[PDB]
């Protein structure tokens, strides 16, 4: 959605606002709710075989 | 070539501004080679494939090289050594904090525009006799004499005996070019000369980048009493012209049309725009006085229109 | 004052209670390693994932 | 996603009597009339006030105002060039702050309407402000500003 | 007054230009006139903080003032003189009027409240949900000049209420039974919120089914 | 347990290292003295390693080398009684409920939501701990 509406100057179809949580929800999902998460969905699955 | 391998680094304006584009071009000369050496290393270990005239004959299975990481944890070390020094150089003159600044601009950015005071003007060849006002800058200490209860609290104030709502670190000017969400603000300066910015924000963190000074800084709400050194200095600008200039931090929602201009003009078209400001005038009235277009040209006060899809 | 809305609160819970898990699950990774361990794997043969 | 691209805060009109005339570069605000009636209409011959506030939108200006005149004959006492990346306000709306409490320019450009025609709250009248720039049909509202009630007889059962 | 026009205009320039601009026409789409709102207006909005709003939204919360009372009546003396109208009430000294704006008549509030207010907020004072991401704020928080001044002026989705309609004595009647309404213990034990069916059901289906269900446990036998 | 506690030895050293010389740097060639956030955090967090490397050593010291801290240990040497583990249990995903729900009363600031996800974690804790220990029902 970030990027279909920072394909072309204008406001789209995004809001300045719904862009603004877009990079907000976006960069916490992506770090806190995919990428720290899943260090421990790593380790629990081969820490204990390893 | 030097445009091209500055990865789209604008050409400096100012003597910090081009220092710090030799810095950045010598340390991406020094990364680019960096990576051309370790992606060449990668793209050659890929021609060690699995020979299929690979006998039941394992690899050399050494692991284990002292000596070669200790090379390449000291020439790491080395350069890295050598990029903090240039750092540390061109750092030094990042606020020389010159105490005889030729032009001092109170840039003061609230929620989605900027103001630009003016605050005091003493050009080194000798003119411009102009000072900041300061009779605005009014407390709001909430000293009250008793609060709710009947005696004993006499409450001073939350923070430091004032309340939040103080405002008084933010200083005003005679001279504002404050900027409307329908007219880009345009702040004007002298060619040449010395020009200080004193930074502040009325209400929330944001950040004053001009693209082509080739800095930015925070312009934070309180930054004496958060120990930030918002005031900065730059030695000149060589070039004149309109030169856009961009809010680099999150302000909220229009965080970004807070979009503004830095336009340099002549020490003359300076000395005319102040004088003609003295006068009742406001900044595109001035301009066009001084023979400069009056409207940002560098950029648009585009539409308050929420979108495009939107019904009007 | 700025962003008053209930979206940037539950944001700031969802960190919290999120974040309890990742220290909760530190302290799993680590007791395990520390104290659960093959008993022929030192500390310093065991693999470097772990 | 209430708070796209058409957000109810956003789209809201002032919560004032005055209607908002954007057409041409000069936008008018809050424009009403203060007409005190007393009964059904307010009688023809009678003058009635035309509130507004004429704000200048681009500071390259559009302030001359020349007649902005309709059935009802508006004539604009003190008229003055004030709009430039600016206000211009014709009178004083009920509550309004004598900012100045001296004659500048004798009065602020009050703008004044023989009826010639019956006129009563709750209608919507059309005005033709016109500027140099263009002209403008606006529907002016009557608007009782800051007037209390008036004390409505007492009524005898029957 | 000269200087809290000139402070008005002062905190108007660094906090508000880039949604009413200088001249406090609306800014298209960002913001409405502020011609005509009125100091009442600005007082309501600014003192309870809901205005300085950083969003376009459903409806524009309610949040900490921006501005203190000093600040707040030089902001709401600049639009006054701007646009000129409605005034926020004061008593003798000059401070905002509070106290004075408690109304004798309590039943008359009340029935007041019921047929205007209660009509989107409450029975009691409590909020209530509009149309679509919008709600009536709890009354509990606002003080007396701040209920005022919401009946005078419509701030979003609130009918405006002008004086000829509910004339100062009637906006006092209703201030001071939703005050009273607000600062009343509940009769009877905890008052669970303000609303009856739906917290009532919840605590009972917790609290009493719980109970019951737990001695049940301990009573009986598991098999 | 002598690599385990060395570790977090080693790391108190250096982050007592790191704290006193920002005090130092930061009481002097600071805007305005001391930072006090970034000294505080790097102080407290020697104080975690200093306090697990602590209690790692005790334990270093009070034990024998066992079979997983020996090199050239077989594993029959360890094979033995390991110790009890949870099996299946439903009690987690609960406390997990009754915290989200404290959570949502924090962020939507609903004090009546709190105490009941306050009661709620208290009893779901209060079920995960006793899980093991409940015992028979006595009729
Ligand atoms: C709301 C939160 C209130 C705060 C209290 C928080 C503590 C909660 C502890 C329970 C968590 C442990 C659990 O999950 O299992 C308990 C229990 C038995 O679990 P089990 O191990 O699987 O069954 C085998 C037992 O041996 C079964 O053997 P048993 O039946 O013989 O065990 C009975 C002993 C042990 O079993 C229990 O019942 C323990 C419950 C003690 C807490 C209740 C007293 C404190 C709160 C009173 C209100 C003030 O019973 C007692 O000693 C007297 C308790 C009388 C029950 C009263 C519960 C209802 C009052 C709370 C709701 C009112 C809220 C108003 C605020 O099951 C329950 O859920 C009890 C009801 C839960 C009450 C909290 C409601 C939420
Ligand atoms: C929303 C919040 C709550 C709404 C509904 C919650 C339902 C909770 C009921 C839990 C009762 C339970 O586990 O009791 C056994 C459990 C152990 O006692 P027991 O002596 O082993 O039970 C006798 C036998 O074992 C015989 O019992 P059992 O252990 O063989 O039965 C296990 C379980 C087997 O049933 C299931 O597996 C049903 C699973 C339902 C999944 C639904 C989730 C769908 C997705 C979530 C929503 C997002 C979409 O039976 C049920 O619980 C059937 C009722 C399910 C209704 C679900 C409504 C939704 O009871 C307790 O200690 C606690 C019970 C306290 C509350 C129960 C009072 C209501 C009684 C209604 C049914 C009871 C029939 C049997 C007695
Ligand atoms: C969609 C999927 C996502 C769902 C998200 C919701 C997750 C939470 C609901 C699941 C929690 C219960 C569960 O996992 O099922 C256990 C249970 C099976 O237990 P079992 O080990 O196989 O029992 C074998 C024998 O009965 C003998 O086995 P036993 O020795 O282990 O004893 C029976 C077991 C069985 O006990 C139970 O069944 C208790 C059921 C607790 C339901 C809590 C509802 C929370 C609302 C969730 C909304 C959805 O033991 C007990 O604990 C009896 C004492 C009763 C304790 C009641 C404690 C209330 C805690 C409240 C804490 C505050 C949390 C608020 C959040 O499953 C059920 O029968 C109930 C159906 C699921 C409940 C649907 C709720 C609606
Ligand atoms: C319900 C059932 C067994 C049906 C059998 C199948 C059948 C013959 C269906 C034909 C009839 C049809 C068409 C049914 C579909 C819809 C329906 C049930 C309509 C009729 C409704 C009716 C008259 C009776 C249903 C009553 C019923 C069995 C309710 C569930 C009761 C149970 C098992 C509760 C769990 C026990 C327990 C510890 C409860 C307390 C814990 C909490 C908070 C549970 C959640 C909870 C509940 C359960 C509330 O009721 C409630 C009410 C108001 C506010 C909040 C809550 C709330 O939070
Ligand atoms: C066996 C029965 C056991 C029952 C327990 C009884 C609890 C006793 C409570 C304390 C004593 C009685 C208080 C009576 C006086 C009183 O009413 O208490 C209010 C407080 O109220 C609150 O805030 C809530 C505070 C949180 C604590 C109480 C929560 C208990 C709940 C959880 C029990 C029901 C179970 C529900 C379970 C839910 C979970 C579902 C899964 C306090 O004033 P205030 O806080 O200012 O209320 C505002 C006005 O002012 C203002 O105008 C008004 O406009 C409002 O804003 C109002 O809030
Ligand atoms: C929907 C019709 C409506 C009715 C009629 C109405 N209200 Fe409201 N009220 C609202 C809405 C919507 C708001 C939100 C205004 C805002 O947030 O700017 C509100 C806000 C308020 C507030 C602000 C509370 C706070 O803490 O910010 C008060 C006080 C209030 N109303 C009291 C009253 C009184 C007194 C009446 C007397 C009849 C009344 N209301 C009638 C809907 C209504
Ligand atoms: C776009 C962000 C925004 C900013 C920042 C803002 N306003 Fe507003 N203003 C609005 C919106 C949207 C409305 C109508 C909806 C609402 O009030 O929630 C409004 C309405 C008002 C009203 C009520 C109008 C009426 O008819 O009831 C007043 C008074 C007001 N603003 C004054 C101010 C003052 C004073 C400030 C500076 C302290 C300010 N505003 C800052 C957008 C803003
Ligand atoms: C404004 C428009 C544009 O955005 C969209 O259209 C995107 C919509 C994505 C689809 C969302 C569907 C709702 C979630 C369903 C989850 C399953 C529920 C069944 C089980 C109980 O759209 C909108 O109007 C709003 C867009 C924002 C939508 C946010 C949805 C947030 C989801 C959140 C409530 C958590 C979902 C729980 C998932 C549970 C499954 C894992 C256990
Ligand atoms: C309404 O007011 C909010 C609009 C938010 C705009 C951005 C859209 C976000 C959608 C992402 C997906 C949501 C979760 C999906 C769960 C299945
Ligand atoms: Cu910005
Ligand atoms: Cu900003």
């Amino acid at each position: 959605f970030m990027r279909t509406e920072l394909a072309m100057p204008g406001l789209q179809f995004l809001s300045n606002e719904q862009f603004n949580q877009l990079f907000t929800m976006h960069g916490t999902v992506m770090l806190l709710f995919y990428a720290t998460p899943i260090v421990f969905g790593f380790a629990n699955l081969v820490l204990p075989l390893q | 070539w030097s445009d091209a391998l500055a990865l789209g680094w604008p050409t400096g304006i100012t003597p910090e501004a081009k220092l710090n584009r030799e810095l950045w071009i010598g340390s991406v000369i020094a990364s680019f080679a960096v990576g051309a050496i370790v992606w060449g290393l990668i793209f050659w270990t890929s021609a060690f494939h699995r020979k299929k005239a690979t006998d039941t004959e394992l690899p050399r299975q050494f692991g284990y090289n002292m000596p070669l990481e200790l090379t390449l944890t000291v020439i790491p070390f080395l350069i890295i050594s050598v990029l903090f020094y240039f750092t540390v150089v061109v750092q030094e003159r990042m606020m020389h904090k010159d105490p005889n600044p030729e032009v001092v601009i109170d840039v003061t950015a609230f929620q989605w525009n900027w103001k630009f005071g003016y605050q005091k003007i003493a050009f080194a060849d000798g003119s411009f006799d102009y000072d900041g006002a300061d009779p605005e800058r009014k407390e709001a200490m909430t000293s009250r004499p008793e609060g709710k209860d009947e005696h004993g609290i006499e409450k001073v104030g939350p923070i430091r005996g004032m309340t939040p709502e103080d405002r008084t670190y933010l200083n005003f000017d005679k001279i504002e070019t404050l900027g409307t969400s329908s007219e880009i603000p345009v702040l004007v300066l002298p060619a040449g000369k010395r020009i200080e910015f004193v930074l502040n924000s009325a209400d929330v963190i944001h950040g004053f980048w001009v693209p082509e000074f080739l800095f930015k800084r925070d312009v934070l709400p309180e930054p004496k009493a958060n120990n930030s050194d918002n005031v900065f200095q730059v030695s000149e600008i060589q070039q004149t012209g309109a030169f856009v200039g961009r809010c680099t931090e999150m302000c909220g929602t229009f965080h970004a049309m807070m979009n503004f201009e830095v336009r340099v003009v002549e020490p003359n078209d300076f000395k005319a725009y102040i004088d003609q400001r003295n006068a009742g005038k406001t900044n595109a009235e001035a301009l066009a006085a001084i023979n400069q277009p009056p409207l940002a040209i560098t950029t648009e006060p585009f539409e308050s229109r929420r979108g495009e899809l939107v019904p009007q | 004052i700025h962003s008053p809305g209930a979206g940037g609160d539950l944001w700031i819970m969802g960190l919290a209670v999120g974040g309890l898990g990742t220290i909760l699950g530190g302290v799993n990774m680590i007791t395990t390693v520390v104290c659960m361990r093959a008993p022929g794997m030192t500390m310093f043969r065991m693999p470097i994932f772990t | 996603c209430s708070a796209g691209q058409i957000s109810q805060t956003t789209t809201q009109e002032p919560a004032v009597n005055g209607v908002n005339a954007q057409a041409g570069q000069v936008s008018l605000r809050n424009v009403h009339l203060r007409a005190p009636q007393q009964t059904d209409y307010v009688e023809p011959g009678t003058t009635v006030e035309l509130l507004f506030v004429a704000a200048n939108d681009s500071t390259e200006s559009n302030k001359l105002k020349s007649i902005t005149s309709d059935v009802g004959e508006v004539t604009l006492t003190g008229d003055s060039t004030v709009p430039a990346d600016g206000v211009l306000i014709v009178g004083e709306p009920d509550g309004q702050i004598q900012a100045v409490e001296n004659a500048e320019a004798a009065d602020a450009v009050t703008a004044e309407v023989e009826l010639t025609k019956p006129i009563t709250n709750g209608l919507l009248y059309d005005f033709t402000f016109t500027f140099e720039d263009g002209e403008t049909t606006v529907a002016v509202p009557i608007s009782a500003g800051e007037q209390p009630r008036r004390p409505v007889p007492p009524a005898g059962p029957g | 007054q000269s200087a809290l026009l000139r402070t008005g205009k002062q905190l108007f320039e660094t906090s508000c230009v880039s949604c009413h601009g200088a001249n406090l026409q609306g800014v298209p789409d960002r913001g409405p006139s502020l011609i005509g709102t009125g100091e009442a207006a600005v007082y309501f909005q600014v003192s309870t903080g809901r205005m300085p709003a950083m969003r376009g939204e459903a409806q524009a919360p309610s949040k900490p003032p921006h501005f203190d009372e000093s600040q707040i009546d030089a902001l709401g003396a600049y639009v006054q003189a701007n646009g000129g109208g409605p005034t926020v009430p004061r008593d003798d000294h000059g401070a905002v009027a509070q106290e004075s704006l408690i109304g004798g008549d309590v039943a008359r509030g009340g029935d007041l409240f019921r047929l205007n207010c209660a009509s989107c907020h409450n029975f009691t004072g409590k909020g209530g949900a509009l149309s679509s991401g919008k709600y009536a704020p709890d009354l509990g928080d606002a003080n007396p000049a701040q209920i005022y001044t919401a009946m005078l002026t419509g701030p979003q989705n609130m009918p405006k209420f002008s004086d000829r309609q509910l004339t100062p004595d009637e906006k006092r009647d209703i201030v001071a039974y939703v005050r009273e309404s607000a600062e009343t213990p509940s009769y009877g034990g905890y008052g669970l919120g303000g609303f009856g069916p739906a917290p009532e059901g919840m605590a009972m289906w917790i609290i009493g089914m719980v109970a019951a269900i737990g001695v049940a446990m301990w009573i009986g036998s598991r098999a | 347990m002598h690599i385990e506690a060395r570790l977090f030895e080693i790391l108190t050293a250096f982050f007592a290292l790191a704290a006193v010389v920002y005090a130092v740097l930061t009481a002097m060639f600071a805007t305005g003295g001391v930072e006090w956030a970034g000294t505080t955090a790097l102080v407290l967090t020697t104080g975690l390693t200093l306090i697990t490397g602590t209690f790692f050593r005790f334990v270093a010291r009070r034990l024998d080398t066992r079979p997983e801290d020996y090199e050239d240990a077989e594993i029959s040497d360890g094979a033995g009684e390991l110790g009890f583990f949870a099996p299946h249990s439903w009690w987690p995903i609960l406390i997990s409920l009754s915290f989200s729900t404290a959570a949502v009363g924090a962020a939507l600031w609903l004090p009546w939501l709190i105490a009941a996800g306050v009661a709620f974690v208290i009893t779901s804790v209060c079920g995960l701990v006793f899980e093991y220990y409940w015992g028979p029902e006595k009729h």
